[PDB]
């Protein structure tokens, strides 16, 4: 008695539209550069 | 993908949805996993929308020590539990995740551990119903509803019905092993053709009144 | 010799973005309703 549905039944909203992406990116850091803290810096050349 | 045909009228509704507005009772719950089911748990199901779930414990408490915070009255339900909790529904509540890479592929299956809306009672609910036998059946206004449990024995489940598949029988004809939803009635009238274990024709969706 | 990356090497941009969704939605249609053109209507009563 029910008319056969044309589209296959499915959950309506794709997940991609229900995501909030946080501002910015987290950059991967490295070891500190502390040669200037030890022996200073000099410009001679 | 799009309409490959044109019918004289629109379908009355899609399974898991509400057609008639009136006194209704629904509760939230978590889908759990048939694997987590301690006992054998024979009947297997993919958390389909138009299926009748069963209570399988609570997950109210949070933490891992003695002082636990009861954050919410949370129900932890399984697809074919004997203790009937509610028929899953309202597909617009959930998010489509696709199926196997195709993120836009159609899917009526809720992922494990998700949250669903389980109608305990409704004036009108579109449900997929199945045949409890291999013969053709006619469902009328005065017809009852019984859902397949998780522990339905292989001898009783000859047709290989899904885990929480609602069947739909006639007074004094409940397929064996099946457990009945009390006060559940088939409102609209339909006809299911003869089926076999391999074919298992998907019974046409039906308006049902629960409690 | 190469330093082990912190993150797993992968294609950077998801298919989620860079994906244009056409405006409007196609709607399933039914049979033609033609009584309004064969005989017309009159709003009375």
């Amino acid at each position: 008695n029910f008319t056969a549905p044309v589209t296959t039944p499915s959950i309506p909203t794709p997940i991609q539209f229900l995501q909030t992406w946080l501002p910015g990116f987290v950059k991967v850091m490295t070891a500190a550069r502390k040669i200037d803290e030890i022996i200073g810096i000099d410009t001679v050349g | 993908m799009f309409q490959k045909q044109v019918y004289r009228q629109y379908t009355p509704g899609f399974p898991g949805d509400l057609i008639e507005d009136g006194p209704k009772r629904a509760r939230p719950g978590r889908i759990m996993s048939l694997s987590a089911v301690n006992p054998a748990a024979t009947a297997t199901g993919p958390n389909r929308i138009s299926r009748a779930f069963g209570y399988a414990g609570d997950v109210s408490a949070l933490g891992e020590g003695q002082p636990k915070t009861i954050a919410a009255r949370a129900s932890e339900v399984v697809i074919g539990g004997a203790n009937f909790f509610g028929v899953l529904g309202h597909p617009k509540h959930y998010a489509l995740f696709g199926s196997a890479g195709d993120s836009l592929a159609p899917s009526y299956d809720l992922p494990d551990g998700a949250e669903g809306e389980f109608f305990d009672m409704a004036t009108g609910l579109v449900v997929e119903i199945f045949n409890g036998a291999a013969t053709a059946l006619d469902l009328d206004y005065g017809d009852l509803v019984a859902y397949v449990p998780n522990n339905l024995p292989t001898a009783d489940n000859a047709l290989g019905l899904p885990a929480g598949a609602l069947v739909g029988f006639k007074a004094g004809s409940m397929p064996t092993g099946l457990v009945q939803i009390p006060n559940a009635r088939i409102v609209n009238a339909i006809s299911l053709p003869a089926q076999s274990a391999g074919n298992l024709v998907a019974g046409v969706t039906i308006v049902q009144l629960t409690q």
